[PDB]
């Protein structure tokens, strides 16, 4: 379990939690391009809608 | 119809038993008949398996209001005369009775025709397995790539 | 339900006997009542076998409580009748009786209506054995190369 | 539970038989005490044939502690009914009785309750004959050059 | 055990049988151990068929042991109920008496169970005919030519 850390140190106690962002600013956004994926599927035939609709 | 409160049940009971009626010159105490009562109500929670056993539109009073005694059961006109002869039959042991053959029958009759209707609906045939395919002759569901039941 | 208490089973238990009934006008006696505690303590420890019984939600009681008496049992509404009946017929020898057939009958039907939920419960099937295989209709299992079953 | 040594069993089989209770007017000797429970301890001991019988937990007496009775007999909560039932039905002769019908069919129910679990763990099949193959699908073993099944 | 002798044997068979019991208000006749005791003797003696029969671990006394009453049976903890409800089935028809069911099915049981384990012990499989070949696979037999079993 421990070759799975990512900090150094955990959450003890009286820690005090800092709000990274404090003004309003549209974002930019960097990824590795594996990092998000899209998921796409058919309708399903056998819906409750859809019933006679071609 | 008479018979409007679980009091009217268990007087039924009691009628049929002949232990107590309205012509009677003695009657039994009012905690018996609460007694009674409370075996009726146990006897419905028993039938009616919280959902899965046999409906029949009992109502099961609360504690909050006191007597449970004196409110309407609920049930149907035609499950007064099984319920009132189940109970006879169950709350006859408390006298040293014993159910006669003719309230016997009457509440096997009445029990199996409490549950026909029930059991007619609940006779249910379970849809395609997941492993059917739907049949070339539904040209519609081919049309949309239905080649097989769904299931569950 | 006014069914709340290990002393009301036991009442209704004598009830049934005719024991102690008001019908009979004969009261509860407390050394018939401790009696009929331990009884029920032992009939339902003897049932739930330390979880592998007729779950029941009954609620043993412990020694750092001196009375057993006034505890709630915890049972389900629909298992009051049954766990009653069965206390009058195994507390009845006690007192050199013999429950009559109707008690005995509504005894037998209570435990069995008991132990239906957990025994549709219980009735499940094994998974695949290890050595059959998935068969190559299914994708998921043909892309991840699981020929065969996990099996256990 | 309420019952935690052996002459609380015997006292519990004498309430059953219905000879002596904590209500009775008349009482057994502290000697017929003495018997009963060397009667219960033969009766687990035969049993208990070495661990090759029933197993319940059942601690044994020993002679350096003088009495036997006042000691825990260990048995767990589910088993105290079956012992304190069949140790009725075998001491009932003693004193010109016989053990009634409900007690002769809890009594059986216990001890089968009783072995139930052990003869579920019995329940063993033995290994592989020594001149069974292992199977060329058995690639670590033919590798291993475990090709027949290790005989025991 | 609290049964160390053919004394406490004979007393558990009186008692069982209501002879002589503090159950009942009578004392062990002197006369009657006597009599008790050789039938014990000859019990002990027609089972144990000089070895080829049941074997309890029984001490056989001699003619210059004086009292045949005191000495230790030498049964194992888990023959004595077995031994003495036999016992008392057999020494039932001096006191023109007749043991009772539970008495009679519990020697049965008992006797049942202490040939148990020499059944067990005495289901042993023949050896191999002399004319059966040890097969070649048997390399090790068959180079030193064992070509058969020896048998006998």
């Amino acid at each position: 379990q421990r070759a799975y850390a990512n900090v150094n140190t955990s959450l003890a106690d009286a820690m005090a939690v800092n709000i990274l962002n404090v003004k309003d600013a549209r974002t930019n956004v960097f990824w590795a391009d594996d990092a998000i994926r899209i998921v796409s599927q058919p309708i399903p035939a056998n819906h409750e809608l859809f019933a006679g609709m071609k | 119809m008479q018979i409007k409160t679980k009091g009217d049940l268990v007087r039924a009971a009691l009628r049929k038993l002949g232990v107590a009626s309205d012509a009677t010159l003695t009657d039994v105490e009012p905690q018996s008949m609460q007694d009674a009562v409370d075996d009726l109500e146990a006897m419905m929670a028993e039938w009616y398996q919280d959902g899965k056993g046999i409906i029949t539109g009992y109502v099961f009073s609360d504690d909050e209001n006191p007597p449970a005694e004196g409110d309407d059961h609920g049930l149907r006109s035609s499950a007064v005369s099984a319920v009132f002869h189940n109970l006879a039959c169950r709350i006859a042991p408390d006298y040293a009775l014993e159910a006669t053959a003719k309230i016997i029958a009457t509440a096997k009759y009445g029990k199996e025709l409490l549950y026909k209707q029930t059991a007619i609906s609940r006779a249910k045939r379970a849809p395609y397995p997941s492993r059917m395919p739907t049949g070339s002759g539904n040209s519609f569901a081919n049309l949309n790539e239905w080649h097989y039941f769904p299931g569950e």
